[PDB]
DNA sequence: GCATCCGTGAGTCCAGG
DNA sequence: TATAATGGGAGCTGTCACGGATGC
């Protein structure tokens, strides 16, 4: 009932590795690699496309899916394919199809042998954005990355290097997912650093700091305001159901207006400009009213150079922008006596 | 073989080889089958009895197993297994869903109907209910399986800046966030191929996340 | 919503349809002829995880081997239920038994070479080859078998019987078998003239099993 | 046939803070 | 990028009462 109960069940099936067992995984694992390297020199098809043939073959049919970097739609019919022609190989040659089959298979059982490093890892991790679970599963492509990575030839055993490229699945999935708006991964270095910058100071001081104490001891190129803004920019948003009463009858939502759609008063008194403004408009010969309401655009939605409303009227650029002027003129000269239009001048 | 030339073992002379005292033994229900010449099966693949091993046609499958090619031992092992279908989940469930012919149901339950017991009855009526429902409707029973889940419109679930210039945002953002960034990382460990238990738990997690 | 209307259609418990929903249990859509307890694969049963993967994969299990003790059973040896697989480990099911990372690798180095020795002729059984262990000759009293070669003596010993070679100059110059039944009387490195015992041989003279 | 466990519901409007 | 590291932690405690689905 309890997901993480279960998936600590799950993980305790599988047992764990003796230097010998993670040795041999390991190496299967190199040398069929390998192998999918040398078909690729024997039979000239892509390595990738070699290695998800082999990867479906070992896992099933049960999952056979399109890969994103390969030029081919990864289907049943065209693995059934490229396996025959793959089985169409001399013994010396087929003897690599068989190492990377084996080299797959090392891989899955090395991976969910070392499953259980990754809880041990990533249990160090919550409280910092992301769910215990989500963090066991990025924690999980931190072995996968380590495991396609590992050089047993070096001697060391496998968990030394895997919680390096756990440390660093676990710590990028945190850095890139518990913020709602999401930060560059150098910028929350930097804002956690500027974070711990500002806990000394106060450890030192015995209160917060300034902008200017932290400018300060943050170092060179950084000013105060650079710390204001560093600050306003790692501003999380908050929910708009964070109540306000103890009652449920309060939410903060129901407090904040709506900026957008425009308000029966401002439509309305765009209604009353745009029907004075035909009133004033109808003043003029159509002539003149139809050469403004082209150069500014209140019909049509744009405005017109001289030339388009001169060679729309049949006259010279100098005539219609000389009738736009008289136009205009007639308009002030109108506006002077009705004061119709003053108002809505705000 | 081993890590540096220079501690390998190799042979002087002629002579057969034994080996003791290993590290520990593994009894494994299987079955062995040497070869001499060219294997036509690798490992991994599914055989059932009747199959082509290996040596063109002459060593062949007699149980029902998965395939093991040892190399080393020259020798195939059958591993036995079944190429059973049983899943998990709601891909699983839709897949039932999809299977039910539902006027074959509804006359089983009309059959069920007469039964003396009350509560057969009972039952049979209850299910009954929901067949005709589906049947009456046009409503295709798996679609209670959600492949594409919908998005509500951004405006009805805002990310308003407030007027102190800080973020107001609705907990439905944060809701489907949770499910994109389960439904991303699954495409991903798909596509890269992870094991088994690891799938499981994202899908598992993907499901809560939808509820 | 109960009750459950996905649980009502395909006829399934609450219980179950949450084991299945939330990847407890598997359910099986084609059962391709599974087994499990004798009982035969049934569409739509459900299947723990151990279930599963015993049908799936197969029924397996590896035992460790304290350090220093070997093998009672033999690689690829095919072993049954309760047979112990070594002084302290019994295995719990059947099929093939196999070897992980063995220790010890002894090779058998096979050696096939020319050995001569000298016996009086009434104590000798004339054969045309001698098995190993077979009585090669009886002799009624002690008798000491001599240097037919001046040299320096390599005394090469196996488990039982022995290889006497002389080397004059580095070039070996003769080779001699003593079976068992006969105890060398010389030291490895040994300077012997032409006569000189090599080695007492008393009662029956036998190939070794070797 | 009875307990038994489950989920679901439990008055209106108004002010603040 | 390489000593080696391999199963988590809360829980939260004083409603009340129905209907309606599930086990001896
Ligand atoms: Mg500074």
């Amino acid at each position: 009932s309890d997901p993480v109960r279960q998936y600590l069940h799950e993980i305790g099936q599988v047992p764990l590795l003796t230097l010998e067992e993670e040795v041999e995984l390991a190496r299967k694992v190199e040398e069929g690699m390998e192998a999918i390297k040398k078909l690729s020199e024997i039979t000239g098809l892509d390595p990738d496309l070699i290695r998800e043939v082999v990867r479906a073959k070992i896992l099933g049919s049960a999952r056979v899916r399109h890969i994103p970097g390969l030029k081919e739609t990864l289907d049943p019919k065209t693995v059934e394919e490229i396996d025959q022609k793959l089985k169409s190989l001399p013994k010396e040659h087929k003897r690599y199809l068989h190492i990377a089959r084996e080299g797959e298979a090392a891989r899955q059982h090395l991976i969910e042998a070392n499953l259980r490093l990754v809880v041990s890892i990533a249990k160090k991790y919550t409280g910092r954005g992301l769910s215990f679970l989500d963090l066991i599963q990025e924690g999980n492509q931190g072995l996968i990355r380590a495991v396609e990575k590992f050089e047993y030839k070096r001697r060391f055993k496998f968990s030394t290097y895997a919680t390096w490229w756990i440390r660093q699945a676990i710590n990028r999935a945190i850095a890139d997912q518990a913020r709602t708006i999401r930060i560059p991964v150098h910028m929350v270095e930097t804002i956690n650093k500027l974070s711990r910058t500002a806990r000394q100071l106060q450890q030192e001081l015995g209160r917060e700091p300034t902008y200017e104490e932290i400018a300060e001891a943050m170092g060179p190129g950084w000013d105060a305001k650079r710390v204001e803004e560093t600050l306003k920019i790692a501003q999380e948003p908050v929910s708009l159901e964070t109540p306000i009463g103890d009652e449920k009858d309060s939410f903060y939502g129901d407090f904040i207006p709506d900026e957008h759609l425009p308000s029966p008063v401002d439509a309305a008194t765009q209604s009353l400009l745009s029907e004075e403004l035909e009133k004033a408009l109808s003043k003029l010969s159509e002539r003149e009213a139809m050469v403004l309401k082209l150069r500014k655009g209140l019909i049509d939605g744009r405005e017109h150079t001289l030339e388009e409303v001169g060679a729309f009227f049949g006259v010279t650029r100098e005539r219609i922008r000389q009738i736009e002027n008289k136009a205009l003129r007639k308009l002030k000269y109108h506006e002077s006596r009705t004061r119709k239009l003053r108002d809505f001048l705000d | 073989a081993a890590i540096d030339p220079e501690e390998e073992v190799i042979a002087e002379a002629e002579g057969v080889v034994h080996l003791h005292e290993p590290a520990s033994i593994l009894v494994v229900k299987a079955r062995v089958y040497p070869f001499e010449d060219d294997v036509e099966v690798s490992t991994g693949d599914r055989v059932a009895p009747g199959d082509v091993l290996a040596d063109g046609g002459k060593v062949k499958s007699d149980v029902y197993g998965r395939v093991e090619v040892d190399l080393v031992r020259n020798v195939v092992r059958v591993v036995e297994s079944y190429d059973i279908d049983a899943r998990m989940g709601a891909e699983a469930i839709q897949q039932l869903l999809k299977e039910l012919d539902l006027e074959a149901l509804e006359k089983e339950l009309l059959e069920e109907m007469k039964h003396p017991s009350r509560a057969r009855r009972a039952k049979a009526r209850k299910r009954l209910e929901v067949v005709r429902a589906f049947l009456d409707s046009g409503n295709r029973p798996e679609w209670m399986i959600l492949e594409a889940v919908p998005v509500l419109p951004p405006d009805l679930r805002p990310m308003v800046q407030v007027d102190g210039g800080r973020f107001a945002t609705s907990d439905l953002n944060d809701l489907y966030r949770r499910l994109i960034n389960r439904n991303n990382r699954l495409k991903k460990l798909l596509a890269q191929g992870a094991p088994e238990i690891i799938i499981r738990n994202e899908k598992r997690m993907l499901q809560e996340a939808v509820d | 919503d109960v009750p459950s209307k996905i649980g009502t259609l395909l006829d399934l418990s609450a219980t179950e349809l949450e084991q299945v929903l939330y990847f407890s249990k598997y359910i099986v859509l084609d059962p391709k002829g599974a087994i499990l307890n004798g009982v035969p694969v049934e569409k739509r049963q459900l299947l723990t995880d151990e279930e599963y993967r015993e049908l799936r994969y197969g029924k397996q299990e590896t035992y460790p081997l304290p350090p220093g003790v070997d093998a009672l059973v033999k690689d690829g040896e095919e072993v049954v239920k309760g047979q112990e697989l070594a002084p302290g480990v019994v295995s719990r099911l059947d099929g093939v038994a196999l070897y992980r990372f063995p220790r010890r690798v002894r090779v058998e180095y096979v050696k096939k070479e020319r050995a001569g020795l000298r016996l009086p002729l009434a104590a000798w059984v004339e054969k045309e080859a001698y098995k190993p262990g077979e009585i090669l000759a009886e002799l009624p009293e002690p008798y000491l078998f001599r240097a037919e070669e001046e040299g320096v003596v390599e005394l090469k010993e196996l488990e039982e019987g022995a290889f006497l070679v002389l080397r004059r100059e580095d070039e070996p110059v003769a080779t001699y078998f003593l079976p068992v039944g006969m105890t060398p009387l010389v030291v490895h490195g040994e300077i012997v003239e032409k006569g000189q015992p090599l080695a007492e041989a008393k009662g029956l003279l036998r190939m070794p099993r070797q």
